[PDB]
């Protein structure tokens, strides 16, 4: 049994696109 | 590297620490600092205040050794990128107006890897070249820049929390020896394929989180932040749980 993260990564980086 | 000589380079500080510094500096429009990327090898992060919010940009090191934010022109150095964005906004949230300098005598932060890096280069050259005295010192100087990426990608092998190819069962046994400190952890290889497990002690029970290499060569726990190296991943989850049941604390020593 593997444990999963209790949250998806939610911090954005900004870009110059 | 030349970014250590910049007064507004903070080394290996977190986003949250960068934001704390920008608020300490007044959070004025175009206030900015530079830090070392915590998940892009050779990378930097630009942290800029605008509209009383923090804006964070990853500066990646390109294959050819120039530096670029996603969607941006290339620059010879992070310093040149910052100078450029003090003249033209060019898609940045605003113009870079005022550097936030490290308070005098506050040094750039270094992680565990950064602190070990010179010794790992020395040990590698001693072992591969089998030289001594001045000949060894010259070989180190000559090969350092060529070897930096090799040592960065293999440095986890020499770090106290990395136990190599051990089973799930062996990893439970090793973690449950001694003090049952919450956050006690190790990393084991599964496949020798870029597959690993993070084994973490939580309230006397060992939790296993899978780490996989995607097609880009990035490491992550599924749906988690992506890293170029395992030492980056450990440094990240040693600061913040970020979805783990708890933060990593004491490395489980190899037995």
């Amino acid at each position: 049994v593997y444990t999963g993260l209790s949250t998806r990564n939610q911090e954005t980086y900004e870009t110059l696109k | 590297d030349s970014a250590n000589h910049l007064p507004f380079f903070f080394g290996n500080i977190t986003r949250e620490e960068a934001e704390d510094y920008l608020v300490q500096g007044g959070m004025s429009d175009g206030l900015y600092l530079l830090r070392q990327s915590r998940n892009y090898l050779g990378g930097f992060a630009l942290s800029v205040a605008h509209g009383r919010k923090a804006h964070h940009y990853t500066i990646e090191r390109e294959l050819n050794g120039t530096y670029a934010i996603a969607g941006g022109r290339t620059h010879a150095s992070p310093a040149d990128l910052c100078h450029y964005h003090s003249q033209e906004s060019d898609g940045l949230v605003c113009l870079l107006k005022k550097p936030f300098n490290r308070p005098q005598g506050v040094q750039p932060k270094t992680g565990p890897f950064e602190d070990l890096k010179e010794n790992l280069i020395r040990e590698y050259v001693k072992q591969t070249w089998n030289l001594q005295g001045q000949a060894l010192e010259q070989a180190i100087i000559s090969q350092k820049p060529q070897l930096e990426k090799l040592i960065a990608t293999t440095a986890h092998e020499k770090m106290p929390w990395f136990h190599g190819k051990i089973s799930r069962e062996e990893s439970e046994q090793i973690v449950l020896i001694g003090s049952k400190t919450n956050g006690k952890f190790l990393i084991r290889a599964r496949d020798n394929n870029g597959s690993y497990a993070l084994c973490l002690l939580h309230e006397g029970k060992v939790l296993h989180y899978r780490i996989d290499k995607d097609k880009t060569g990035k490491l992550s726990i599924p749906e988690g932040k992506k890293f170029d190296t395992l030492w980056q991943l450990v440094e990240h989850y040693s600061y913040k749980a970020d979805g783990l049941l708890r933060v990593l604390t004491v490395p489980c020593q190899k037995i």
